[PDB]
C-alpha cells in the first residue's frame, strides 16, 4: 500500500551509474546483441568491461564503457554482472528519449536494476533483471601488431560486406600495394570491391586511411562479418586491423570507450 | 424446419440416452473441481477424479459426448469457451489464444450476474483427434495445458487409443462412453415418433439401431427420412410407407441380402426374369455392405437350391470357401487404388455365388453384419495388449505375451491380503494395473 | 435511390480506424443501425473481452437509415474492403431492406472516379449482454500513446500486467521470470497542452491483474482518441474507452484469478 | 577492347528495369545489337510474355560491334545489381562469345572500382514472337494509380475484369466475400499532367484476367511513373511501361469467357 515506492534509489548500492543518454546503452548492446547471448559485465571503479566468445568459438566481442559516458558514476567495488542480452534488450526498449537511465545494484546483487527517470519527475519506471551466472573469461588483452591498419565510414563498409555476402559465404580481404580489396568468389559469380586510401578535406568524415607493412590476404566467415557490421550503430567510421596470424580487429570508437570484434580467420 | 437431431437435442443431462454412469463420473469431477484445486489436485477422492485438472471424453460417433460436456457445464453454472477441429489449434495460436483464458474469468460471467461459477470458464477442446497438419504441435501444447490449467478443461475425441493421442495418457481423467443401450435408443426413438405423428414396428425401430451400430445421431437423421420423403402421412400409409422407406432409404442393406438369398431367383424360371446380370448388379447397390451381409447370414437359410441329395452343410462349405476366396480378391482390390476392375469378380465370389449355393427360404432373419463392431472389439483390444507389452518388454513378442500372460492373471487376480506384495513386485502402478485389468477381463 | 440505410462518412479513414480499432480480437459483429446512429457490441473469441461501439449521427456528412436494421459482418472481410478507399474519398454505407449484403461507395470530389464494393453480410446469433453504467472504485485517464507504450513495454516481461491505483497514483507492474517491470505515474494538468495531462478520480483502492495479450489488443484503439479512459473496480471488468467526436469505442476486460 | 561496351547513365536505371521481370519471369536471354538491347521470355504457363527494349539514348556510351547473346538468371543478376551505390555508374562488359558477363560500378571522385563476374545461363531457347500491332482500345494512367486498383480487387477474387465501355475504364472483381468495382474516367489536370488519365476507344472491349499475373505486372511500376494499356477482345492485352530510350511490355493472355 504505502510501500509503492520503487526500491532502486533507496537501496544500499555498490553500483549506481546514470547514463548520458539512455539510447547510448540501448545502442551499445545492439551492436553485439546478435553475436553473443550471455555476457558478464565486469564493473570496476573506472567503468564497464564486457567480453564474450560466440558458441562457434571463432568471434570475440570486447566492450569497454569509460567513466566518461556517465552523467554520474560511482561503482565502489568490483562486481561481475552476468545477464542475457535478449532480456536486456527488452528492458532497454522501454526507455524514452527524454529519459535518463541509471544502472543500480546492491552490495549483494542477485539481479540488476535499470531505472528510468524523466524531466517531469511524474514518470519513473523501474525494471529489475535477474542476473545469470556465467564462467567469466579473463581478459585476452593480447595486442599482437597487425600487418595492416585501415579505417573507413561504417555505412560504406557495411554495404561492401552485405553486398558481397550475397555472392559467397566467405569474404576475402587483401591489402596489396597499399590498396584495399574485397573479394567474393561464389557459385553464381564473383565480386570485387577495391578502395584506395582516399582523403577528402571538405568532408574529413568520409576518408580511407591505410597503413601497409606486409601484404595481407585473409578469409573470414561472411555470416560473422554480417553481425560485426552492427557496430555501425555507434561509430561513424570503423577501424580494421589485420594480421597474418592474429585474428581481425574491427573497432567502433565511442567517446568513453569502444566496441570491438575479434574475428578469427577460417582455415 | 430444423434438422431433427437439433430440435430433439438433450436440454438436460436428464435426456442423454445412455452412458449415465460416465455422465455422472463427468458431472462429479466438474463439481469437486474447486476443492480438487483447493487441495492442489493431490487428493484422488473415492472416484480418482481429484488429481486431474482436465477430463478426456471419448467414444464412437453421435453418442452424446459433445452434448454431455456442454450440458454438464451449463448445469454447474459455468460459462463455456469451446474450440474444435474447425478452428486452428496449432501450438502457436493455442499459446496466443486460449492459453490466456486458462486463468481468466468470463467477461460474460459478469453481465449475467445466484450463480457461483457464472464468472468461470469450462474449456471444451472438442474433436481433438481431428487435429491435423493444420495444428502443428497442437496435441502437445494441449496436453501441456491439462497440467497447468486453473479452470475445468474438457477434451473430446473418438479414438483415445491413438498414437496422436499418446501425449494425453497420464495427464487427465479419461471417462469412456460406449455405444448407448438399445432400450434407451428404442425408448427415445419412440418418444420422437409419437411427437412426429407416426408409428413404427418395434422390429423396424429395432433393426435400425442395429444398423446404426448405436449412432443415436444417425438413427434420428435416418428416422426423419420418412416424414420428409412422403408428402402426407395417413392412417394406412404408416404401415406401408415403412416398406418403401425400409427397403430403399433405411435398411437397404437388408433388402439386398434378402433378394440375394431368395431361392426363387436361382430356379430356372426366375433364373431368367432376374438374370445373372441382375444378381451381380444387386451387388453394386451397396458393394460396401453386400459382401459383409451375405457372409453374415448365408448359413441361416433353409436352402431350396441344393442339388438332389446334397446336404445343407455341404452346400454351405462350398459358399464358405467362396467367401474365403472373395476375401483374397478384396484385399488386392484394396491394395491398389487402381484395381476397381476386379469388383465384378468380387461380386461373384463374395455374394452371388455363395448365395446361389444356399438360397431359398429365410429360416431365421436377416442380421446386420457382425464383422464391423466385432472388428472394433479386436482392434480396441490390440491397442491395450500393446501398451501392456510396452511396459513388460522389460520382463516375448506382443503375441507371445497374450499367449503367456496367462499365469500373470493368477498372481494379479488371485484373491481380489498379499495385495501390494505382487502388484508392486511387478513394477506396475495405478494405470499399469487398471489397464492390465481391462484386457485380462 | 434504393436503400433503407445511407450514411456518408465525413472522412473515409474514420470508419477504417474505427474498425481497425478492434478487428483483431473480434471476428463477427452485429451493427445495429437506427435513427440516432450506429451501435454494436461483440464478445471476444476467448470470451474475456467485451467490445462496445457507438457511432453518433454527428459523424456523417449525411445519415439516413429509415427503419432499424442489423448488419452482421465479418471484420476481416469488411476490413479488406475499407482498405480500398483512398484519401479524397467519401465512404457511403448503403443497405437495402432485409439485406443480404451492403454497399460501400467510395466517391471522389472529381466525379470522374467512383468505386463501389458490395459486402455479403453474416448471420450472427449475438449473445446480447446488458452493459450497465456502474460506479467504479477508480477512474483515471491519460494519453493513449502513453498507455500504449506502457502496455507494450511491460508485455515483454510478463503474460500478466497488474494495475494498482493506490493513494492517487497510477502504478503498472509486470512480474516475469527474466525480471520485473514497474511504471508509476502521478496525476497533473499541463495548461500548455491539456491533452498530455494525467487525471485520476479515486474513491477506493484497486488492485487488478489483466492478461497482457488483451491489453496489447485494446491499445489498438489508440488511433481514435488521443486519450484513454480507464475505470477499475474490484468486482467488475475493467473499462478502457476511447472518445470519438460522435461516440466511443469501449473495451470491457475481465480480470484474472486472485 | 570489349565487343560489348555498355555504360548506363545511372546504375539506378538498369535496377528499376530488371525489377519488372524478376518475379513473373524466370530466365531471360539478353540479345544485344548496335542500337541497344532487347529481350523476351514467357511464363511456364504461357500466359504472359515480357518484351524489353533498351535504346542507346539511355546510355552514356554504347558499343556492341557484333551482336551478342547474354543468357542470365534474374535472381542472380538482381543481386549483383543491388551492389551499386547511387553515386556509381554501371558498365556491361562482355568478350567475344561471353562465358560470363561483367558489371562495373565506378565513382567520379574517389577511386572505388566494383567489378562483379556473372556466369551466363544457356537454356537453348530464343523464340521471340510478337504479332499484335493494332488494338480496339488504348488507355494510360499513372503506374501507381494502377497498381492500387489492382491489389485492391485482388483481395476479392482470383480474376479481375478490365471492362472498356463508352469512355469509361472499368475494373471489376466478383468473389466469395463480396464484389469490387473501380470505374475511373479519362481526365486531365492542367496542373498535374502526369496524374492525367487518357483513353482512346474505338470498339468496346470486355476481357477477364487472372489477378495472379496482373499483380506481377504492376511491379514494372518501378520502371516508370505511367503505364499504358491496350485491349482487344480475344487477344493478349498489352501493358507497356515507357522509358526514355526503350520500354518494358507485358503481354497477358485472357480467359475464354462465355
Ligand atoms: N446419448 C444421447 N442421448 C440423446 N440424444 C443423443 C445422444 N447422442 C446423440 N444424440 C443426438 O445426436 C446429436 C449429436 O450428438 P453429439 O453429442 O454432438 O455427438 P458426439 O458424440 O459428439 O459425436 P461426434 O462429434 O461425431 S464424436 C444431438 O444433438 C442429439 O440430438
Ligand atoms: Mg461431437
Amino acid at each position: 500500500g504505502l510501500e509503492v515506492l520503487f526500491q532502486g534509489p533507496h537501496m544500499a548500492s555498490m553500483l549506481e551509474a546514470k547514463f548520458e543518454e539512455a539510447s547510448l546503452f540501448k545502442r551499445i548492446i545492439d551492436g553485439f546483441k546478435d553475436c553473443v547471448q550471455l555476457v558478464n559485465f565486469q564493473c570496476k571503479e573506472d567503468g564497464i568491461i564486457a567480453q564474450a566468445v560466440d558458441d562457434s568459438r571463432v568471434l570475440l566481442v570486447s566492450l569497454e564503457i569509460g567513466v566518461e559516458a556517465f552523467q554520474e558514476y560511482r561503482c565502489d567495488h568490483p562486481v561481475t554482472l552476468g545477464m542475457d542480452l535478449t532480456s536486456l534488450s527488452k528492458i532497454l526498449r522501454c526507455g524514452n528519449n527524454t529519459d535518463t537511465l541509471t544502472l543500480i545494484a546492491d552490495n549483494t546483487p542477485d539481479s540488476i536494476i535499470l531505472l528510468f527517470e524523466d524531466t517531469k519527475k511524474d514518470r519513473i519506471a523501474e525494471y529489475s533483471l535477474k542476473l545469470m551466472d556465467i564462467d567469466a573469461d579473463f581478459l585476452k588483452i593480447e595486442e599482437l601488431q597487425y600487418d595492416s591498419t585501415l579505417s573507413l565510414p561504417s555505412s560504406e563498409f557495411s554495404k561492401i560486406v552485405r553486398d558481397l555476402s550475397q555472392l559467397s559465404d566467405s569474404i576475402n580481404i587483401m591489402i596489396t600495394k597499399e590498396t584495399i580489396k574485397f573479394v567474393a568468389d561464389g557459385d553464381i559469380g564473383s565480386g570485387s570491391v577495391i578502395i584506395k586510401p582516399f582523403v577528402d578535406m571538405e568532408h574529413p568524415e568520409t576518408s580511407i586511411k591505410l597503413e601497409m607493412d606486409q601484404p595481407v590476404d585473409l578469409t573470414f566467415g561472411a555470416k560473422y562479418l554480417l553481425d560485426i557490421i552492427k557496430g555501425s550503430s555507434l561509430s561513424d567510421r570503423v577501424g580494421i586491423r589485420l594480421s597474418s596470424e592474429a585474428p581481425a580487429l574491427f573497432q567502433f570508437d565511442l567517446k568513453s570507450g569502444f566496441l570491438q570484434f575479434f574475428l578469427a580467420p577460417k582455415f | 424446419d430444423k434438422l431433427w437431431t437439433v430440435k430433439y437435442a438433450p436440454t438436460n443431462l436428464q435426456q442423454v440416452c445412455g452412458n449415465k454412469g460416465s455422465v455422472m463420473k463427468l458431472k462429479n469431477w466438474l463439481a469437486n473441481w474447486e476443492n480438487s484445486k483447493k487441495n492442489s489436485f493431490k487428493h484422488a477422492g473415492k472416484d480418482g477424479s481429484g488429481v486431474f485438472r482436465a477430463a478426456m471424453l471419448y467414444g464412437p460417433p453421435g453418442i452424446g459426448k459433445t452434448t454431455a460436456a456442454h450440458l454438464v457445464a451449463q448445469e454447474l453454472g459455468y460459462d463455456i469457451l469451446e474450440q474444435n477441429a474447425s478452428d486452428v489449434r496449432s501450438k502457436t495460436l493455442l499459446n496466443a489464444g486460449v492459453k490466456n483464458a486458462l486463468d481468466n474469468m468470463s467477461v460474460v460471467g459478469y453481465f449475467k450476474h445466484q450463480n457461483l461459477n457464472g464468472k468461470h470458464f469450462v474449456i471444451i477442446m472438442d474433436e481433438v483427434d481431428g487435429m491435423s497438419g493444420g495444428d502443428r504441435g497442437g496435441v502437445g501444447q494441449l496436453a501441456q495445458f491439462c497440467r497447468k490449467t486453473s479452470t475445468p478443461l474438457i477434451l473430446i475425441c473418438n479414438e483415445r487409443n491413438l498414437p496422436k493421442m499418446r501425449p494425453f495418457d497420464r495427464v487427465c481423467l479419461d471417462i469412456q462412453f460406449r455405444r448407448p443401450d438399445a432400450n434407451s435408443i428404442k425408448s427415445r426413438l419412440m418418444t420422437i415418433a409419437i411427437r412426429e405423428k407416426f408409428k413404427l414396428d418395434p422390429n423396424v425401430i429395432d433393426r435400425l439401431i442395429q444398423t446404426t451400430r448405436g449412432d443415436i445421431r444417425q438413427v434420428i437423421n435416418l428416422l426423419s427420412t420418412i416424414s420428409t420423403t412422403t408428402k402426407t402421412i395417413n392412417h394406412e400409409n404408416i404401415n406401408e410407407i415403412s416398406k418403401a422407406w425400409e427397403k430403399n432409404i433405411a435398411l437397404k442393406p437388408f433388402d439386398i441380402a434378402h433378394k440375394m438369398l431368395d431361392g426363387q431367383i436361382y430356379s430356372d424360371i426366375g433364373s431368367r426374369n432376374f438374370t445373372l446380370n441382375d444378381k451381380i448388379a444387386l451387388y453394386f447397390d451397396d458393394f460396401d455392405f453386400t459382401p459383409l451381409m451375405i457372409q453374415e447370414n448365408y448359413l441361416s437359410t433353409r436352402p431350396s437350391v441344393l442339388k438332389p441329395g446334397q446336404s445343407h452343410l455341404e452346400a454351405v462349405a462350398e459358399a464358405a470357401n467362396c467367401i474365403s476366396l472373395g476375401d483374397i480378391v478384396e484385399k488386392k482390390i484394396r491394395s491398389s487404388e487402381q484395381l476397381w476392375s476386379l469388383l465384378p469378380l468380387h461380386a461373384v465370389l463374395s455374394s452371388v455365388y455363395p448365395a446361389s449355393k444356399v438360397a431359398g427360404h429365410m429360416a431365421g432373419r436377416i442380421n446386420f453384419t457382425a464383422w464391423l463392431g466385432q472388428n472394433s472389439k479386436s482392434a480396441k483390444y490390440y491397442r491395450l495388449l500393446q501398451e501392456i507389452h510396452y511396459h513388460t518388454r522389460l520382463g516375448x513378442x506382443x503375441x507371445x505375451x497374450x499367449x503367456x500372460x496367462x499365469x500373470x492373471x493368477x498372481x494379479x487376480x488371485x484373491x481380489x491380503x498379499x495385495x501390494x506384495x505382487x502388484x508392486x513386485x511387478x513394477x506396475x502402478x495405478x494405470x499399469x494395473x487398471x489397464x492390465x485389468x481391462x484386457x485380462x477381463x
